[PDB]
């Protein structure tokens, strides 16, 4: 589930707080922003880009 | 409550996007179905048999 400490956005297990940096490994795409009530503008990290840049 | 129902869907193997991308429709189906409970219970004494 998504959470913020107040400044940064994390994803965590539902039953024990373990904040992970949000990536396309933790998260699945669907549709576009318009349809979801209460969606938030944020950054998702892409683990492949530094590996291609290196 | 929308994030609870997204877990309720996840618990039947229906992925969470099937909830938020239909949220108003799911809310209206719940509200309409709740409306039919009043009419069902009000109309016949046989339901509490």
């Amino acid at each position: 589930v998504f959470v913020s400490n107040g400044t940064h956005w994390f994803v965590t297990q539902r039953n024990f707080y373990e904040p992970q940096i949000i990536t396309t490994d933790n998260t699945f795409v669907s549709g576009n922003c318009d349809v979801v009530i209460g969606i938030v503008n944020n950054t998702v990290y892409d683990p492949l880009q530094p590996e291609l840049d290196s | 409550f929308a994030m609870q129902m997204a877990y309720r869907f996840n618990g039947i193997g229906v992925t969470q996007n099937v909830l938020y991308e239909n949220q108003k429709l799911i809310a209206n189906q719940f509200n309409s179905a709740i409306g039919k409970i009043q009419d069902s219970l009000s109309s016949t004494a046989s339901a509490l048999g």
